[PDB]
RNA sequence: UCCGUAACUUCGGGAUAAGGAUUGGCUCUAAGGGCUGGGUCGGUCGCGGCCGGCGCCUAGCAGCCGACUUAGAACUGGUGCG
RNA sequence: UACCUGGUUGAUCCUGCCAGUAGCAUAUGCUUGUCUCAAAGAUUAAGCCAUGCAUGUCUAAGUACGCACGGCUACAGUGAAACUGCGAAUGGCUCAUUAAAUCAGUUAUGGUUCCUUUGGUCGCUCGCACUUGGAUAACUGUGGUAAUUCUAGAGCUAAUACAUGCCGACGGGCGCUGACCCCCUUCGCGGGGGGGAUGCGUGCAUUUAUCAGUGGUGACUCUAGAUAACCUCGGGCCGAUCGCACGCCCUGGCGGCGACGACCCAUUCGAACGUCUGCCCUAUCAACUUUCGAUGGUAGUCGCCGUGCCUACCAUGGUGACCACGGGUGACGGGGAAUCAGGGUUCGAUUCCGGAGAGGGAGCCUGAGAAACGGCUACCACAUCCAAGGAAGGCAGCAGGCGCGCAAAUUACCCACUC
RNA sequence: CGUAGUUGGAUCUUUUUACUUUGAAAAAAUUAGAGUGUUCAAAGCAGGCCCGCCUGGAUACCGCAGCUAGGAAUAAUGGAAUAG
């Protein structure tokens, strides 16, 4: 091409946002925006291809233009903005306050949280800088980027800030034993205790996540987000707890509920 | 246009190389900017992005350091008398990244005879035999202890010619800044100034 | 000892030598490759030594035996591989030469040794590799 | 001067094959040599030496001298230049 | 379904091919009631194209004095046109080019750019403002021309167009300079401790030199700090803008939310150039490359940056029977497709990813992004109007037509779905 | 005859690789395959149960190369002989 691209072929769309192949031939291109595009959840196909609020595209600006939705406590009208990983959809007409996390076959989940649960949510630190006089800064999964944050606050670690405020309450440290849940390869959504960080120079560093079943798992540093401190995450999980049940254990649960 | 590419190259085995696109606009170069000696005349050039590069065409006018007192003035260039890098960029006085230039030496004497009081390069009274008080006159005589520059370093002051060295890229910044030659980079590049006389 | 062969005067860039032994700046190179003793305490000027110059060590490491040493500062390695044909299910061996800077601190490197290489930004027209350790053939 | 040269052949030749470019003046720039001295402390008297403590040019410097030739470049002329 | 049968002899056992047999995909022949899906001018000609369409766009929120409509005193409210902004670099089509090239997996940018979006930052600088300047279009009015999305002259008039430019913060502080006062010694010389006027400088971004060693990395010549400065007139930043609701203090003075814009830092979409490994046939292609860069060194120039990318000065290298180099390809690459016991063989123009080109080449403008072709500029080829003076062209976009051929569809309706 | 190439006897517990196993990271579509009465089937990702509720949109495979941790038979290779 000569300059970016524009749209976005329907087949060629990520897996995970579950779209058909007989609707139409394109898929909505996310905006840029905080999450990448292969990380993201566009605006139009969680309203319409989720909740069936909407059957048509036209529908679902008809309800963006009324700012009938709020992200991070911020009213977005772009249908196509990617919303992402432990962000806050806010409707709160209807009073539904979402969350969005990863379900454990690797896709968002339709997930309702509390209504004061909606005030904060949880952000991967992805760098750490100083700037001019001297100021640290602190650079998020999301593209926020805090002043003066805490002195012990490193790379790869938690922290919770509130929406509305943008300031840090609380941190996690990346440590052996807390609670994290895997963003990224084929462990997409699997939630259990770090065992092992293991290094390696210049390359990537795995990490061995132990299941809360006896089950064991590597995945790369660059996909793990802590989600709670010890044994206790503090978010609501989704129906399952992150656990990856087999294709066996899966069928008989479906065969033990007929 | 004239283009930076490189598959106009051949391959390493010798190989000749076929092309398989037109030559792209990322891939272009432009005129070198030959910049002389003389009045200011400086153009920009629209880059990529949508930047701005300032390439000088004439300068006379730079800014050097003297080093080992962190002085650094903005003098006057005088010539060009060595070039590494071509023999005939001498002669039609270009500035470029590393030749060596002559430079005024009186921004540079008149710093000096301010911060010791002691005359440089000198075969108007007021600031060298000023009255000074003796709190202040104290504090030159430790500046006095070692106010010695070297012998051939103390030569260029007389004829108030610094024997000097760019640093900066003109033609891409649009200045000419560097530093004064001092010490043995000095005298190995006297020397070879004595031997193309 | 005496370094000063080019027309430019040969310098490393960060030390300054003209302050009121010349100090020697070198850097130590990751992934457990130790600086050699000659790269710190000789004098010879090199941009493009890892050790004392320019270049940093950044992606793959690989390792050849050195075949031609002609060029300045240049070798050329043959790195020697086994390639796998599926129909015939048995291997075929292949090679590949590589130009690579050596620098100065390795002080006798011999047609036939073992050099571990890393690679960094582009050098030369061909040259994409830098020698790091040298490990000698047997019985030397 | 610099390129480039076929058929054929007794492999020597054909061959200055054929074919093309360049050439002035002026101002510079490189490159190509030769003769001399590398003597550290008077240890110390027949401003010079007599035998040896006393030292490291040793990647060669420094002085003087000397022909002719090749290559490159800028300028310049009514495109002129063997 | 891991399969064979006929054919050399007078007869036999063989070697061996020819011929059957079964798919697959192109053409064609004869035939064809229903109904659901669905390829379809790739193969020859990346041949040439009549006509039409395929790219434009306005909110309460850049500029309305068009009565073009329109309600009751700068400006109601609609609003054509025009300026300004933004997009037009995506999509679509075709497979000519192209054989470590494209491409694929894999890694890097600690070797670079990045409109927009999202988040920072935006009184950090000591130095007419209750609003500055000029111009131009629409319009009106005179035209020219055989001709076109040609434009001329004259009179108006705007800005988030184009320029220009201040107050406030703003009390100073901090560095240097040092008049000067002051205290403690001293036989004295000397030595020691504060205050300090007057002058110079001061923030980010930029450019260079130097000093020291807040946070980071496997690894920095990283980030941050200190100092001396510089800062391009073809010019870095530091809001002369717009709408909602309008309150509050004592004419004045403050205030809620937005829009729009910003140098810079991140981020997102990427882009570009590198790393490693991988490709069909051919030796009736065995040596190729190199003072017309071939390999490397030093210094530069250019560039968004690393680099023989280019120049200067040097070195004589670099590649090859492990198949270089040269030639061919009825070669775009890949995901894939047909066949298939196990291995394989052949195909992949073709809806997805990546590349390429818009008749052939070449050069560019604008812009964040193009060497753009539903952009210009040439020349070659072709072709179109013409009053002969000139003017305009690019269907490998959708349809359609001619041609070529064994060989391939309607100059249909619609933005309702997908975007 | 002979250089490349190819292939190389036995031997030891009963240094670098190759090998083997595992982990990551690997675009969907297509293929294999799960679930589901498109009226069946090719398909499709839907659907199902009496104010709404429940539930799917699986898993595998993806040569080689590169990365990761176990294994140490086989196969190369390396340490002390002028002891440097
Ligand atoms: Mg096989
Ligand atoms: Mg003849
Ligand atoms: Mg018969
Ligand atoms: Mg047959
Ligand atoms: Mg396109
Ligand atoms: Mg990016
Ligand atoms: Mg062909
Ligand atoms: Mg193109
Ligand atoms: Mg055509
Ligand atoms: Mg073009
Ligand atoms: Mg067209
Ligand atoms: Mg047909
Ligand atoms: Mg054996």
């Amino acid at each position: 091409a000569r300059g970016p691209k524009k749209h976005l072929k329907r087949v060629a769309a990520p897996k995970h946002w579950m779209l058909d192949k007989l609707t139409g031939v394109f898929a909505p291109r996310p905006s840029t925006g905080p999450h990448k595009l292969r990380e993201c959840l566009p605006l139009i196909i969680f309203l319409r291809n989720r909740l069936k609020y909407a059957l048509t595209g036209d529908e679902v600006k008809k309800i963006c233009m009324q700012r009938f939705i709020k992200i991070d406590g911020k009213v977005r009208t772009d249908i196509t903005y990617p919303a992402g990983f432990m962000d806050v959809i806010s409707i709160d007409k209807t009073g539904e306050n979402f969350r969005l996390i990863y379900d454990t076959k690797g896709r968002f989940a339709v997930h309702r949280i509390t209504p004061e649960e909606a005030k904060y949510k949880l952000c991967k630190v992805r760098k750490i800088f100083v700037g001019t006089k001297g100021i640290p800064h602190l650079v998020t999964h999301d593209a926020r980027t805090i002043r003066y944050p805490d002195p012990l606050i490193k790379v790869n670690d938690t922290i919770q800030i509130d929406l509305e405020t943008g300031k840090i309450t609380d941190f996690i440290k990346f440590d052996t034993g807390n609670l994290c849940m895997v963003t990224g390869g084929a462990n997409l959504g699997r939630i259990g205790v770090i065992t092992n960080r293991e290094r390696h120079p210049g390359s990537f560093d795995v990490v061995h996540v132990k299941d809360a079943n006896g089950n064991s798992f590597a995945t790369r540093l660059s996909n793990i987000f802590v989600i709670g401190k010890g044994n206790k995450p503090w978010i609501s999980l989704p129906r399952g707890k992150g656990i990856r049940l087999t294709i066996a254990e899966e069928r008989d649960k479906r065969l033990a509920a007929k | 246009g004239i283009s930076r590419d490189n598959w106009h190259k051949r391959r390493k085995t010798g190989g000749k190389r076929k092309p398989y696109h037109k030559k792209r606009k990322y891939e272009l170069g432009r005129p070198a900017a030959n910049t002389k000696i003389g009045p200011r005349r400086i153009h920009t050039v629209r880059v990529r992005g949508g930047n701005k590069k300032y390439r000088a065409l004439r300068l006379d006018v730079g800014n050097f350091s003297w080093g080992s007192e962190c002085c650094t003035r903005k003098t006057r260039i005088i010539d060009v008398v060595y070039n590494a890098s071509n023999n005939e960029l001498v002669r039609t006085k270009t500035l470029v990244k590393n030749c060596i230039v002559l430079i005024d030496s009186t921004p540079y004497r008149q710093w000096y005879e301010s911060h010791y009081a002691l005359p440089l390069g000198r075969k108007e009274e007021e600031i060298l035999n000023k009255k000074r008080s003796k709190k202040i006159q104290k504090k030159y005589d430790e500046r006095k202890k070692n106010a010695k520059i070297s012998s051939l370093l103390e030569e260029q002051f007389q004829q108030g010619k610094l024997l000097a060295c760019i640093a900066s890229r003109p033609g891409q910044c649009g200045r000419a800044d560097g530093y004064v030659l001092e010490g043995k980079e000095l005298e190995f590049y006297l020397r070879k100034i004595k031997a193309r006389k | 000892a005496d370094i000063q062969t080019e027309r430019a005067y040969q310098k490393q860039p960060t030390i300054f030598q003209n302050k009121k032994k010349l100090p020697r700046y070198y850097k130590n190179i990751g992934l457990g490759f130790k600086t050699p003793k000659e790269a710190i305490e000789g004098t010879y000027i090199d941009k493009k030594c890892p050790f004392t110059g320019n270049v940093s060590i950044r992606g793959r490491i690989l390792s050849g035996v050195v075949t031609k040493m002609k060029m300045q500062r240049t070798i050329v390695i043959r790195r020697d591989y086994l390639h796998y044909i599926r129909k015939y299910n048995r291997f075929e061996k292949r090679h590949k030469n590589m130009s690579v800077h050596l620098s100065p601190c390795f002080r006798d490197v011999q047609i036939g040794d073992i050099v571990t290489v890393g690679e960094c930004r582009p050098l030369s027209k061909t040259v994409r590799f830098n020698v790091l350790k040298v490990t000698k053939a047997a019985g030397t």
